RNA sequence: CAUGGAAUCUGUGAAUUUGAAAUCUUCGUGCAGAUGCGAAGGCGCUGGCAAGGGACGAAGAGACCCUAUGCAGCUUCGCUGG
RNA sequence: UACCGUACUGCAAACCGACUCAGGUGGGCUAGUAUAUAUACUCAGGCCAUAGAAUCAACCAUGUUAAAGGAACUCGGCAAAAU
RNA sequence: AGUCAUAGGUAGCAGAACGUUCUGGAACAAUUACGCUGAAAACAGUAACAGAAUUGAAGCUGCUAACAUAAGUAACACUAAAUGGAUAACAUGGCCGUAAGCCCAAGGUUUUGCAUAACAAACAGUGAAUACGGUU
RNA sequence: ACGUCUAUUGGACCCGAAACCGAUCGAUCUAGCGACGUGCAGGUCUGACUUUAAUCAGGACCGAACCCGUGUCUGUUGCAAGAGACUGGGAU
RNA sequence: GGGAUUGCUGACUGAUAGUGCAAACAGUACUGUGAAGGAACUAAUGAAACUGGGCUAUAAGUGCGCAUUCCACCAAUACGU
């Protein structure tokens, strides 16, 4: 009876036909071209006058290693 | 007067009515949404999508 | 297996404004996909030698970032991107009729198209590579050329 | 303004003897090309013939003339 | 009729069925040509009729909200070229053409 | 007289209706106004284009009247209730 | 200095009316004769695809002209004409 | 096995049978049937004895599906107008021009581009870098 | 007891109402209200203010954009389950 | 009373039947603003309406796959293979 229960049996029930986006979600699907849906992006800064301010700390760093030429193991394992 | 256009589309006044918020806020709501799911119904809302 | 949720247009109008995070981490094991589309076969050859092109677009997934496409392009490939230009796509339809006709219609997974333009890398800067003529003169001669046709349509023979 | 019953097959046949077509009694045959038409159409290559080898004109002499071409 | 003036009655007319009517004693005439070893210009066509084809089912907007129909229709031809014991009356006096003039 | 339908040809291409029909006229008869019964007579057969007297043309199992253990709403010095 | 929109259509064959539906659909910009965004012709621009082909049917719709009269028509000058 | 008597029927009442599906009695169609007739009818020609029935259909302006009739009939008349052997690029003519032009909004959501048929949707296309609209 | 036929209670041989009682969804059509924003070509008349002057009023008048639908005609399984043409009414 | 496994259970039904659904995606397509309503479709065989033409005018065998019971290993108490 509760909303938070609601929601999570929709949910269920949604976890049951999904994949490729068959259906009635095809024509779903448009809905992020019509009402300005916000994508799954880590938001970066905020706006003060209008500006956008990107907090340097927020921006992406890739912690990639030393050498990855010459290192000893592929990403195949021979049979 | 011709009739039959009584459908003027609307996206604020389509998820502001019938959408997953407005029938959550009413207890007769979730009991709509509730047999909704009871009956098996793939789109349970105007509005859901992924 | 936990996939992706339904989401609901009135959720995301009330339960607005996502925040940016206090803290972010350098990100060991990234998950994150890029692709190259075709290119036409003498680009194909301009990278084969020397490895660089001006202008490489890209297919990602809609979750990423200028940003995050930057940083992941100079810090795992080593090139120099000066800038990055995204475009939202949705899926194409997919048609596929099946044993009793009932068409079956399907959708592509939503992706993010990435126009990146590089920089050369260093002290190879000659490969930019490219008489004159009157702009008037070009001007009276598109003004003067004939017409492009009207388009046929699908069943009209010519 | 209505049929009252359903018309019999004897009947629509009697009724539909406005819509049957007439044979034509003549033919105009090229010998060569086998085209056939009316006696009084061209029916060679300038007008619609695949088929036309040239051979249904069996001549045709006209070299000399004399005029201003204006150009 | 014999089959040179059944080719002259449907090439006479400019109706759409009678291209589809030439096809179809084309097919007849080079089945018993070259398939069979039947004589030409003694063929007589003995029996041909038309049967129902499979209709494409539509819909037409009259007024008033009334449903209508716009059934697209197909048809079957069957074509029988007999041989006959004498080559028979062209039943049609073929006349030369305008190009045939002096 | 002008324009656009209609009428001719080519191409696309419905629906109302429909017990089965190979459905004449007059007079009479008849559930009381007969294409179908009786008497007499007429009629080569089939259509296109027109006109609509008939087929109690077709279109609504409700125009009006009556009936229901009928409903519904309204009215009141009809009845009963806080 | 990120994220979302950016194709195409938008008096319409792509929206709302079951339709390629003679209906309904908000705001803005604009040249000359010329003078008002009215009216006639035209600029920039666009269009002459969604049935075609001839011809003297009757009849129907929409109009032009009509001798002498003139509401005599008709329930009623309705409709046309007229200013 | 020879004489006599009875046999029009609506509503209604009584009696005798035919047929369909399934089951019990161990199994009645593996390799089919097909001399075309028989019987008063329902029907029969792949048992029979009993039993259990969602058991028999021209007939409810019944429901579903298919196929006819009207009928190759009506319609393809709101508009500017087309012509040259092409829904032509070229030429000629015409129509709108406070729209039938241009730019957006709402809404639609790929309807957008490519082949002198073709094997082409399976392929492409929307780039914020002017303090563009939103998010505030 | 079984079999058959009636009878009673059940929806009780089948199909068919108008109904009545509850509690879901609908003001995207339409009626009223409320908040914010936008629009009203061209002229005409009257009253007022200021004038070396680029201001206001009238449920004013004629008339486009726009709103409505008086009369006639067409249409009546229509272009349209209420439309078209011409006249019309309002248009600070 | 309710929710899932099993039924050498069925004089229950067999694709207009049986659940609304035996099916690649049935509470689907589609209808409606919405609540809500809500289909059709198995594999062969191919009846009738309908429309053209013609005419008339030996209740058996043999193979596979299991189930029952024997056997011999068994957890050694229902059979475990
Ligand atoms: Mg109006
Ligand atoms: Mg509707
Ligand atoms: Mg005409
Ligand atoms: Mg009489
Ligand atoms: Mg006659
Ligand atoms: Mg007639
Ligand atoms: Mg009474
Ligand atoms: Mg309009
Ligand atoms: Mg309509
Ligand atoms: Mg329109
Ligand atoms: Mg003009
Ligand atoms: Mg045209
Ligand atoms: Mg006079
Ligand atoms: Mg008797
Ligand atoms: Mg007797
Ligand atoms: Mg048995
Ligand atoms: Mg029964
Ligand atoms: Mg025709
Ligand atoms: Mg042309
Ligand atoms: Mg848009
Ligand atoms: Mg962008
Ligand atoms: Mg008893
Ligand atoms: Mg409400
Ligand atoms: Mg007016
Ligand atoms: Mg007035
Ligand atoms: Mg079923
Ligand atoms: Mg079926
Ligand atoms: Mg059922
Ligand atoms: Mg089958
Ligand atoms: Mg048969
Ligand atoms: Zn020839």
């Amino acid at each position: 009876i509760g909303r938070e229960a609601v929601v999570d049996l929709i949910q269920q029930s949604a976890a049951k036909q999904s994949g490729i986006r068959k259906g009635w979600q095809v024509k779903a699907a448009t809905w992020v071209k019509r009402v300005h849906v916000d994508r799954g992006d880590v938001k970066v800064g905020r706006l003060e006058g209008g500006e956008f301010q990107v907090l340097p700390h927020l921006r992406p760093r890739y912690f990639v290693p030393a050498d990855l030429d010459k290192f000893q193991l592929k990403p195949y394992v021979e049979v | 007067g011709n009739r039959g256009n009584t459908y003027q589309p609307s996206r604020r006044k389509r998820v502001n009515r019938h959408g997953l918020e407005k029938r959550l806020s009413t207890p007769q709501g979730r009991e709509v949404l509730l047999r909704r799911l009871r009956k098996g119904r793939w789109r349970i809302t105007v509005d859901s999508f992924r | 297996e936990q996939e992706t949720r339904l989401r609901f247009v009135s959720s995301e109008w009330r339960s607005g404004r996502p925040q940016p995070p206090e803290r972010r981490i350098p990100i060991c094991f990234p998950n994150i996909t890029l692709q190259m589309m075709k290119l036409t076969p003498e680009q194909m050859d301009q990278v084969k030698e020397t490895g660089w092109l001006r202008e490489v677009a890209f297919k990602t997934t809609p979750d990423v970032t200028k940003l995050e496409i930057a940083a992941f392009l100079q810090s795992v490939y080593g090139m120099n991107v000066e800038r990055v230009s995204t475009i939202n796509y949705l899926g194409r339809r997919r048609l596929a009729i099946s044993r009793n006709g009932k068409r079956l219609w399907w959708r592509e997974d939503d992706w993010k198209k990435a126009y990146v333009i590089f920089r050369p890398p260093a002290g190879q800067e000659h490969l930019l590579t490219r008489q004159q003529r009157p702009v008037i003169e070009q001007i009276r001669e598109a003004a003067r050329a004939p017409r492009l046709p009207p388009r046929p349509y699908p069943w009209e023979r010519r | 303004a209505t049929p009252k019953k359903k018309l019999s097959l004897h009947r629509r046949g009697n009724r539909r003897v406005w819509y049957w077509l007439k044979r034509k009694t003549e033919v105009a045959k090229c010998s060569y090309c086998g085209a056939l038409s009316g006696r009084n159409q061209m029916f060679s290559g300038a007008a619609g013939n695949s088929a036309c080898t040239g051979q249904c004109v069996e001549q045709a002499p006209t070299p000399p003339a004399s005029s201003y071409p204006a150009e | 009729l014999p089959y040179p003036d059944a080719v002259a009655q449907c090439s006479l007319v400019p109706h759409k069925a009678a291209r589809y009517m030439l096809q179809a004693l084309e097919a007849a005439h080079a089945d018993a040509t070259e398939v069979k070893g039947l004589d030409a210009e003694r063929l007589v066509v003995g029996t041909v009729f038309v049967t129902r084809g499979a209709y494409e089912p539509g819909i037409s907007y009259h007024s008033k909200g009334r449903p209508g129909s716009k059934t697209f229709h197909r048809s079957h031809i069957r074509v029988v070229l007999n041989q006959a014991a004498e080559r028979p009356a062209p039943f049609a006096r073929i006349v030369a053409p305008l190009m045939s003039r002096r």
